[PDB]
């Protein structure tokens, strides 16, 4: 899992979880 | 697992997890 | 799991994690 | 495991993680 | 695992951990 | 294991960690 | 493991750290 | 093991360790 | 294990430590 | 085993510790 959380901000993230099984 | 908290001027973050490796 | 925390900044940040099993 | 805190002007960090070596 | 803490910075960091199992 | 605390100008850190040498 | 402390400071540090097992 | 504190002007410090020889 | 502390500095050092086992 | 305490102008130091000789 991932979480962003941004105030007075321009975000840009890439979060990419790939699991066995 | 990721967790970002961004209060700023372009926040660029790259998360990739993967297992069975 | 990575972390990312930015208030006043610009961030430019790559984390990958690759793991066994 | 990667805990980042920054506050300033152009945070580059690189983490690369991967067991299995 | 790796820890960045930047304050008034401009910081440059990569670092790469590569276990066995 | 790499504990990084910045708080100048031009901070360039480079870590590489291996076991199975 | 390294820890790398830098106040007012430009800083250029290169430590590997190659383990057997 | 590598201990780095620095507060100055151009710190270049290269940490090679290595066991297995 | 090798440690590097400078203050009002310029230092440019260079600790190789190879192991037997 | 190295300690450096530099405090002031080009400081050069370079360490090579290996045993298995």
């Amino acid at each position: 899992g991932i979480v962003e959380q941004c105030c007075t901000s321009i975000c840009s993230l890439y979060q990419l979880e790939n699991y066995c099984n | 697992f990721v967790n970002q908290h961004l209060c700023g001027s372009h926040l660029v973050e790259a998360l990739y997890l993967v297992c069975g490796e």
